[PDB]
RNA sequence: GUGGAAGUCUGUUAGAGUUGGUGUCCUACAAUACCCUCUCGUGAUCUAUGUGUAGGGGUGAAAGGCCCAUCGAGUCCGGCA
RNA sequence: GUCGGGUGAGAACCCCGACGGCCUAAUGGAUAAGGGUUCCUCAGCACUGCUGAUCAGCUGAGGGUUAGCCGGUCCUAAGUCAUACCGCAACUCGACUAUGACGAAAUGGGAAACGGGUUAAUAUUCCCGUGCCACUAUGCAGUGAAAGUUGACGCCCUGGGGUCGAUCACGCUGGGCAUCGCCCAGUCGAACCGUCCAACUCCGUGGAAGCCGUAAUGGCAGGAAGCGGACGAACGGCGGCAUAGGGAAACGUGAUUCAACCUGGGGCCCAUGAAAAGACGAGCAUAGUGUCCGUACCGAGAACCGACACAGGUGUCCAUGGCGGCGAAAGCCAAGGCCUGUCGGGAGCAACCAACGUUAGGGAAUUCGGCAAGUUAGUCCCGUACCUUCGGAAGAAGGGAUGCCUGCUCCGGAACGGAGCAGGUCGCAGUGACUCGGAAGCUCGGACUGUCUAGUAACAACAUAGGUGACCGCAAAUCCGCAAGGACUCGUACGGUCACUGAAUCCUGCCCAGUGCAGGUAUCUGAACACCUCGUACAAGAGGACGAAGGACCUGUCAACGGCGGGGGUCUUAAGGUAGCGUAGUACCUUGCCGCAUCAGUAGCGGCUUGCAUGAAUGGAUUAACCAGAGCUUCACUGUCCCAACGUUGGGCCCGGUGAACUGUACAUUCCAGUGCGGAGUCUGGAGACACCCAGGGGGAAGCGAAGACCCUAUGGAGCUUUACUGCAGGCUGUCGCUGAGGACUCUCACUCCGGGAGGAGGACACCGAUAGCCGGGCA
RNA sequence: CGAGUGGCUUGCUACCUCGAUGUCGGUUCCCUCCAUCCUGCCCGUGCAGAAGCGGGCAAGGGUGAGGUUGUUCGCCUAUUA
RNA sequence: ACGACCGUAUAGUACGAGAGGAACUACGGUUGGUGGCCACUGGUGUACCGGUUGUUCGAGAGAGCACGUGCCGGGUAGCCA
């Protein structure tokens, strides 16, 4: 996690980098197929290693609260 | 690093060169302007009254 | 004294310019004749140097390949529409008039056909509230109620990249790399830390602004520093 | 166990710098040098060339620092005896 | 360097040989910039050269640079200029928009050349051999021709293919050494043409419900393994090239590790890593054409810049020569280069100085201070505290081992790779040289990496992430320009401008009276034009009505400037200091008082604390980690000291040669007293005093160096400040012109903005010109 | 209370020096003064002795090492004639 | 060019109720200062002899380099405390 940061920066800074990067690297369910094979390719860019579906999403998550709102309304 | 002797060693750039129009070594090959006759800057020849005493 | 940093800026010298020669494209809406008979296919998702957000490359029916300000949820293969009759789907562009009240939009035009001016940053969105024959009321990201010509075009959905601001930079080096992708002089030396000749707040044994920071709107450049025409300051009251 | 992150450690690798000796020198090898010690060395790193910003103006992670041995306002000639 | 010799009128330093040394990322090889003939030859030594000179980068006289395929030339990069347009009093000035051109010689892109031979000096340029590219012509072939591909690309980790080099095994050729039998060198051979293909991708077959695969990640019924196939790499293998070339000769064969080069897999980004010309796509023969410019040499402790033949500065590649070892480290040695980091001769060579070696006992007593020096040291095993943000602290600390020889085991395909075992054995000492941390505790500061005063300051200062406040909906906020115009901006509130504080953690009290900002405002005050009255045959002028911003007045606001006292059990002037911390880098008094520690402690640490004069983002407290930051203590060690000695190298001293500068009113062998503008070698009185020279350490010449940086003076200068004087930009506001029709209103036609356009939005407003009032250290 | 000597403290003055006479403390090295701390020789004592205390001659010699502090000064420690 | 001190005998005596406790003189030694000297002890001793690490001369023998000894041990003359 934020272990590469050693004893530098302090709790919060690296506590958040952890949670954020922890949720960032989890296997995500592709919107296309349903497989948990989505990985980030860069800022806001995600791709499924299974079907190759490349799409946009959050900076650190493939879906954001507001993003999930659009669908509803 | 001192501004004197040690910094004089890094000087190997060519700037002023023989001018095509006036013959002086004042044609700045980077600006493409002669600081002596104005070639590259003006059709008229570079000239100024302060190049001599006021009443002369 | 000497001109302050804010004054060096205006001259637009290299130190203050944005690395434009490195920027990708002007994400303005396509110009349609009419009818909405314009559709394209998302051919690729790219990084946008100027906004730290992703952008989508679209190939339109008539053969035009243009980068697009992509909302969240757009991926390769997906088909997008731009026109009055476009389908009410995330990623499609159409005039506010055709948009159903209560739908989040982005890249909203200020004046019909300008290409989009509002809500273009990471994870933001305007909220279309009211319709009418003469005025479409939109709520912008700052929360302000904006009255727009119903003929102003927008994209349905929120902008891609949301939450980019949730993670701290942690290091000066990270701030550095991002700043090198903008038109900004960084890092920032405090005014109080400079000599009197360089800033209204400079000078004095210990550091401190020898004056109140709230400055008048009418102040001339060189003097207008600190808290510009503040209606109030602090957290209290 | 694997993996190999890091403005991460050691390091006279290249390369960059300069804490102390208040050493040597101080009509010098040198108008800022020499030696040992010391610091950095995957990064906000270092470096070459090209290119841009000009004088009450630049440039400045700010020391009134730097803008060709000179800068709390460059240099040249003129105003000027 | 030394011994011989060569040349010469002349030889320490010009040349030959021998012996002795120096340089290994350089003192070797190729080059960029820059220099400009310094390059080669002959003849010279008046000049230049740290001495000499027969020598030379010097002097005289000649000579030397050869290209279709190496650069330029071509392309475009940041960006520059020219023309047009516009601004400007004007231009050699200035911004936009068009067009065109310019912009890369090591080191961006790019049609094509290799090997050998030759000269005093050139050489992929000449010559020999072999080859290749483009264009054009002719001929055959071909109707395809533009879609696509390439040029064309970041950082980190890594597999696979693979040449050179290096090394190992054995053979061949030559050399060296001579108790052995070892040691060294060589064993060659290009471009190009042809051929081979691993990886990646895809297709057929197949049919996995748990198997396939990797260094690692991973893969699959949306079809795994296996089997077959299409496409498909090297500056690489193989064959030709080659009874080419090269070598005195032999003119090898295999292997390991494998730079170059080829091709894959993985990871990272609030960071996304050029473009264009060109090329491929798109056959072959033969012929012709391929012009123009560069080409020498140095590339540095003498060819560049620094006034110099300057210990400085100055880019690229040779990063794979051997031993060593982790190593592109040290040390030693090759190839190659050099004895020119260019004055020599002499004295056991004194004093004194610069570098340095060794010092008995004591062991920091030295000193402001352990400054300087030293101590420790590599690797393996054991073991490791407080504290902590759980990462770290940590190599904590502390303890043990370490060579050689003989024979082996284990891991691995193996290494000339690594980890161990048993026995034997030497030394004072086995990281034997070299390389190579001394350690621990307490306190202050700044969180950290980072920045800085080129040339006396590296820090606690600046930056920083983090915290916070302010402005602005884009025809915006902020900023540059006289204007035409422009930066921010291929940007749009998750933005970017203006400021403050300065990681995390726990927190951040009271005050809006003054000042600042902002909002409001019945009434008051408030300019000009127009209007009204008086005045003038008119005009000047006097007064009036109306009244914008502004002010008065009210309100909001302190993470806004700042403030939080004295008195009594409130007063100034709003409040009257809360959490915390506290004799502080803030406490005058002060060496405060108590304690610790020491023989003794103005220090340090802990506590107390009434704080001369702490205190919450003028941030308070606190804090792991970090630090060439400030202070204190301990262990270890030591010539810092007691108290100095002996030694080493270079100077110093004598000799040959070369050969300056500083300084100089004059006189001058002085000493003791006195006197004098009171600080005399020179005056007075005494004393002393034969002249000259060598070495010395520096008492005096208020020594030399610099028209005192301190202080004051001058109706001197400059930089800076502000509620100093006076003005000037700039902003806000009214009014007049632009400007039109029907104290509130509609319209469209100027004008503005959006739109490719139609058209839409706005609209007599706004912009712009003029003027008036307010603000106005931003500027003079 | 009165009378003096010194020129070690401090103050006063502005005579010398602003075309410069480099601060304090320390250190090293040399000479000197006496208003004597020790040592030599004396006188008195509220001098038994031992020892104190006070005084006289006397400048030959000696007057040291350490802890805080830049300190001078001073405080402190163990030695010392 | 010598200054000063301690100790012994005098003497547990004179003196004094006791406690305590001298001197003249003769001796031995220490300290500070001074001049000189090297038999003794100690230091040095890049004369010399030995051991040994890396590397080069093929091994051996014998050597160079590793800064004016690579490092370590011993040490004559001389100079020194
Ligand atoms: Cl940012
Ligand atoms: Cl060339
Ligand atoms: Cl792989
Ligand atoms: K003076
Ligand atoms: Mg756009
Ligand atoms: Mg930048
Ligand atoms: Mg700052
Ligand atoms: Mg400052
Ligand atoms: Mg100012
Ligand atoms: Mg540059
Ligand atoms: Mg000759
Ligand atoms: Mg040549
Ligand atoms: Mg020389
Ligand atoms: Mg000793
Ligand atoms: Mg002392
Ligand atoms: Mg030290
Ligand atoms: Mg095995
Ligand atoms: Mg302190
Ligand atoms: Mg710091
Ligand atoms: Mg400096
Ligand atoms: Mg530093
Ligand atoms: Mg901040
Ligand atoms: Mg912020
Ligand atoms: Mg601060
Ligand atoms: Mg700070
Ligand atoms: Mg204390
Ligand atoms: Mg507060
Ligand atoms: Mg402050
Ligand atoms: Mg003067
Ligand atoms: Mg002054
Ligand atoms: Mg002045
Ligand atoms: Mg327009
Ligand atoms: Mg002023
Ligand atoms: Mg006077
Ligand atoms: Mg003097
Ligand atoms: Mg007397
Ligand atoms: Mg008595
Ligand atoms: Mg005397
Ligand atoms: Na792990
Ligand atoms: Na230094
Ligand atoms: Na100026
Ligand atoms: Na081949
Ligand atoms: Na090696
Ligand atoms: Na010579
Ligand atoms: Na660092
Ligand atoms: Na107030
Ligand atoms: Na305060
Ligand atoms: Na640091
Ligand atoms: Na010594
Ligand atoms: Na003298
Ligand atoms: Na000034
Ligand atoms: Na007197
Ligand atoms: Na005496
Ligand atoms: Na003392
Ligand atoms: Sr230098
Ligand atoms: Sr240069
Ligand atoms: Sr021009
Ligand atoms: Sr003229
Ligand atoms: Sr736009
Ligand atoms: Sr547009
Ligand atoms: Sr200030
Ligand atoms: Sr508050
Ligand atoms: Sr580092
Ligand atoms: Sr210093
Ligand atoms: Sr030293
Ligand atoms: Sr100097
Ligand atoms: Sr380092
Ligand atoms: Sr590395
Ligand atoms: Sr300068
Ligand atoms: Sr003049
Ligand atoms: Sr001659
Ligand atoms: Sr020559
Ligand atoms: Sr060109
Ligand atoms: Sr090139
Ligand atoms: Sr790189
Ligand atoms: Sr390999
Ligand atoms: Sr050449
Ligand atoms: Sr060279
Ligand atoms: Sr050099
Ligand atoms: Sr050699
Ligand atoms: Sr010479
Ligand atoms: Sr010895
Ligand atoms: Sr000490
Ligand atoms: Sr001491
Ligand atoms: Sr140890
Ligand atoms: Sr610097
Ligand atoms: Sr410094
Ligand atoms: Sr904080
Ligand atoms: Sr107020
Ligand atoms: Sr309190
Ligand atoms: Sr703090
Ligand atoms: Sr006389
Ligand atoms: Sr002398
Ligand atoms: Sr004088
Ligand atoms: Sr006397
Ligand atoms: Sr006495
Ligand atoms: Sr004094
Ligand atoms: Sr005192
Ligand atoms: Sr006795
Ligand atoms: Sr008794
Ligand atoms: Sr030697
Ligand atoms: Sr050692």
């Amino acid at each position: 996690r934020s272990g590469r940061f050693g004893a530098r920066y302090g709790r919060v800074s690296r506590r958040r980098v952890a949670e954020i990067e922890s949720e960032m690297n989890e296997d995500h369910a592709c919107p296309n197929c349903g497989e948990d094979r989505v990985d980030r390719q860069g800022t806001g860019i995600w791709q499924c290693s299974y079907c190759d579906y490349k799409f946009t999403g959050g900076s650190y998550k493939p879906e954001t609260p507001g993003g999930k709102t659009v669908r509803r309304s | 690093t001192g501004a004197g002797t040690p910094s004089q060693g890094k000087k190997n750039t060519t700037t002023h060169t023989k001018c095509r129009r006036c013959g002086e070594k004042s044609y700045h090959t980077k600006k493409k302007v002669c600081s002596s006759c104005g070639f590259g800057k003006s059709a008229k020849r570079r000239d100024y009254e302060w190049q001599s005493k006021a009443g002369e | 004294g000497r001109r302050i940093q804010g004054q060096r800026r205006g001259r637009g010298t290299s130190t203050f310019r944005a690395p434009s020669h490195r920027y990708k494209a002007d994400l303005e809406h396509r110009k349609v004749e009419d009818g909405d008979v314009i559709a394209g296919t998302v051919v690729d998702i790219e990084h946008d140097p100027a906004r730290s957000a992703p952008v989508a490359a679209v190939e339109f029916e008539d053969g035009d390949r243009r980068l697009i300000l992509a909302p969240e949820g757009v991926g390769v293969g997906d088909e997008l529409q731009v026109g009055v009759s476009a389908e009410i789907a995330p990623g499609n562009t159409l005039p506010l008039a055709e948009i159903p009240e209560g739908v989040p939009v982005c890249n909203v035009e200020s004046s019909p056909g300008d290409g989009g001016k509002f809500a273009r940053a990471s994870g933001v969105n305007a909220q279309l509230l009211t319709h009418d024959r003469n005025v479409a009321v939109v709520k912008l990201p700052s929360g302000e109620m904006k009255r727009l010509d119903p003929q102003c075009r927008a994209t349905i959905g929120v902008v891609a990249g949301g939450g980019r601001t949730d993670k701290p930079f942690v290091k000066a080096g990270n701030k550095h790399h991002k700043m090198k992708a903008r038109g900004t002089k960084w890092p920032n030396v405090r005014g109080v830390a400079m000599n009197a000749v360089d800033h209204p707040f400079g000078g004095g044994g210990r550091q401190h602004p020898g004056k109140p920071k709230s400055i008048s709107r009418n102040a001339p450049p060189g003097r207008k520093v600190g808290d510009i025409a503040s209606k109030r300051t602090g957290r209290g009251g």
